[PDB]
């Protein structure tokens, strides 16, 4: 039984690391625009902070 | 620490009524809590009275008011003011709930207007925040994760370490 | 106690990885603030949630202007009733002067 | 605070980034050069002996 | 074992129990699970939360016969300052005037009969203001044909208003409702307290989860640092017993 | 508090402290012991030519 808590919950981790990572490498090449709709966002929410 | 336990015994038999006090383990720890619970307990039962007297005060005086003014205008328009269509009653109703829903003072445009736009102000506020704190929460699990893990290399190469170093003190 | 064949390659392959294998202990504090709610993935805000959340803060912000403008009118209005309500005061207080 | 310590501790301890390093570079690599110069002076001399 | 916590901290937010005292104090921890069906969500006793609850759906219904009477009351008050306004600007109709007269005056009457009624008890003794009865203002009402004639228009002029109220709050809540025909706007209308509701509802379910990600936070915020501790009180271990000390000696050897 | 307790427990040496130990260390390494090892090296190449 602890094998398996530790297999499982290793995999389970790392599992949840790695999707949460995989996500992550597809997104560098998406910086840019992230900084870009970031910087947008800011903005919008300060018009709307004014209005 | 006596008078602690005192009113934690005293809270409890009011709580559990005419059922034997189950037996827990008295530490300092579980009087502690349990004290902070019988605090706060005993503040919000306090309140809770008050609140419930005034909003009996509250639906008494609601409904004299009430009387009022349909005798008001039973008088002024005739019973005929109560003989609306079909349609006309579906407004009225859509009117009284979009009010009660907002819990508005009255029905006019200006107790309306503000409540609608509070409602969605705290609705965006609301939503912004907790994704703010799902992404707190996100880095922080990252974070975590990385420093267990470097926890358990670190284990690992300190071992390793040891070894090749009682195995070099050995050919020293 | 048993272990399917495609769990056991996939943490050997996590073994080869050179990734660390975290003990039962760290196992234990790390699971422990896993909430079973699915909290949906994250979805790392994909480029997409972002651009989502543009269009609902630029929907939004269409709304407020909407909402400020419909304002400004019932305010207008309202000015405009409210100094005329002044003369009907003005004039319901010469109608009282005669009746006294 | 804490992070910060961590992180000057780990690279000087890690100094190539992969190994935990105890022995300085620089002398782990005179201690190597020392004991091939050695080997080489005890087979001239055991060659002049023989 | 971590079920019992999590129950107890989802309906006893304010205890702060970890693990560690529900280990080593099993019986107190059934104590607990007993006392949060005795006490409500938020620190109450559940009688007590009950009974609030009661008198809450009580005051909620007497609020609506209220309201009801409230909206017509208000609605005849802004018609009658709307036809005012327009009588000054002199738009008004000479049908629109006797209208607007009577009913102001139907108006007053019943206001003032009330003023002079203090339902208080007949007291057959009871000093009048003025001397003033009922019938001393039921005698200047308008004739009885001008009377009925302005209920019956008052009917129909009602459920008009009404109608403009409706599309007044739902063109505000949604602007974009403004170039619809008024058959789909009278649709969404009918929908409109629902969706209220439904915006309510969500904010308090919002709410909620932002409760839920907060004490989820706390609990990583105190993880966190006790392993970066673990990580460091390991590296000192490597430099000072390792590198300094028994390195050292081999090297000089 | 409990993890300021902590950090003081585990504070026999201070970081810093410890930090500076490893800097004096690695630099009576490189001034003492190297040059020793350089010299003991030349000494052995003029041994060899001797041979």
């Amino acid at each position: 039984h602890r094998t398996v808590r530790k297999i499982e919950g290793n995999l389970l981790w790392y599992q949840q690391l790695q999707h949460t990572e995989a996500q992550r490498t597809a997104e560098e090449e998406q910086q840019q625009r992230r900084k870009q709709l970031c910087k947008e966002i800011l903005e919008l929410r300060a018009e709307l902070h004014h209005l | 620490m006596d008078e602690k336990s005192t009113k934690i015994i005293m809270w409890l038999k009011k709580m559990f009524g005419d059922k034997p006090l189950p037996p827990y383990e008295v530490n300092t720890r579980t009087m502690e809590i349990l004290y902070q619970l019988a605090e706060w307990n005993e503040a919000r039962d306090k309140d809770l009275s008050l609140v419930t007297e005034d909003l009996k005060l509250k639906s008494a005086e609601v409904k004299a008011e009430a009387k009022y003014l349909q005798d008001l205008l039973t008088e002024g328009l005739g019973p005929s003011y109560t003989n609306l269509s079909r349609m006309g009653n579906n407004y009225l109703n859509q009117i009284v709930d979009s009010c009660l829903a907002l819990e508005l003072k009255n029905s006019s445009l200006s107790s309306y207007i503000p409540a609608v736009n509070d409602l969605s102000s705290e609705l965006v506020a609301i939503e912004l925040n907790n994704q703010e704190m799902e992404a707190e929460l996100t880095s922080l699990r990252k974070k975590l994760t990385e420093a267990l893990v470097l926890e358990k290399s670190l284990e690992r190469d300190l071992k390793k370490a040891e070894e090749q170093c009682n195995f070099e003190k050995a050919k020293v | 106690n048993v272990v399917p064949d495609e769990k056991l390659q996939a943490f050997n392959t996590l073994k080869e990885s050179g990734k660390p294998v975290l003990d039962e202990k760290a196992l234990d504090e790390v699971l422990k603030t896993f909430s079973i709610s699915k909290v949906p993935a994250i979805e790392e805000v994909a480029i997409e949630k972002l651009e989502e959340e543009v269009k609902a803060l630029q929907k939004q912000k269409n709304l407020h202007i909407r909402r400020r403008n419909k304002l400004q009118m019932v305010e207008s209005g309202n000015r405009q009733m409210c100094l005329k309500s002044k003369d009907k005061e003005e004039e319901t207080g010469r109608a009282f002067q005669e009746v006294l | 605070k804490l992070d910060s310590h961590l992180k000057e501790l780990r690279d000087f301890m890690y100094p190539e980034g992969n190994t935990l390093m105890l022995t300085t570079p620089e002398l782990s690599g005179e201690f190597h050069q020392l004991g091939s110069q050695l080997e080489k002076l005890n087979h001239i001399t055991v060659e002049i002996l023989g | 074992m971590a079920q019992t916590l999590q129950y107890v901290s989802s309906r006893l937010s304010m205890l702060q129990i970890d693990e560690e005292d529900l280990e080593r104090n099993a019986q107190f921890g059934k104590v607990l699970i007993e006392l949060c069906p005795l006490l409500g969500p938020n620190g109450g006793s559940a009688n007590l939360n009950r009974e609030l609850e009661e008198t809450r759906r009580e005051l909620l219904l007497q609020r609506k016969m209220w309201m009801r009477s409230e909206v017509i009351y208000q609605l005849v008050q802004e018609m009658l300052l709307d036809l005012q306004v327009r009588k000054l600007e002199g738009s008004l109709t000479e049908e629109e005037r006797k209208f607007q007269d009577g009913l102001q005056q139907c108006m007053l009457v019943s206001e003032c009969s009330r003023l002079l009624t203090a339902d208080s008890v007949p007291p057959s003794d009871s000093t009048s203001i003025l001397g003033l009865d009922k019938q001393d203002l039921l005698d200047l009402l308008p004739p009885n044909m001008l009377v009925l004639w302005v209920r019956d228009r008052l009917q129909k002029q009602l459920e008009e208003a009404l109608k403009k109220k409706c599309f007044t709050f739902l063109s505000f809540h949604q602007p974009e409702t403004d170039e619809e025909g008024d058959v789909l706007r009278a649709a969404k209308v009918l929908r409109l307290a629902s969706t209220l509701e439904d915006e309510k509802r969500r904010l308090q379910n919002e709410q909620e989860k932002h409760q839920e990600m907060r004490a989820l936070l706390e609990k990583q915020q105190e993880i966190y640092p006790h392993v970066l501790l673990r990580c460091l009180s390991l590296l000192r271990q490597a430099a000072s017993e390792l590198r300094l000390r028994a390195q050292s000696d081999i090297d000089r050897i | 508090s409990k993890t300021q307790r902590a950090l003081q427990k585990n504070t026999n040496p201070d970081t810093d402290a410890l930090l500076k130990s490893l800097s004096d260390h690695y630099s009576l390494e490189l001034d003492e012991m190297v040059p020793k090892m350089q010299r003991l090296i030349q000494q052995c190449e003029k041994h060899q030519e001797y041979g």
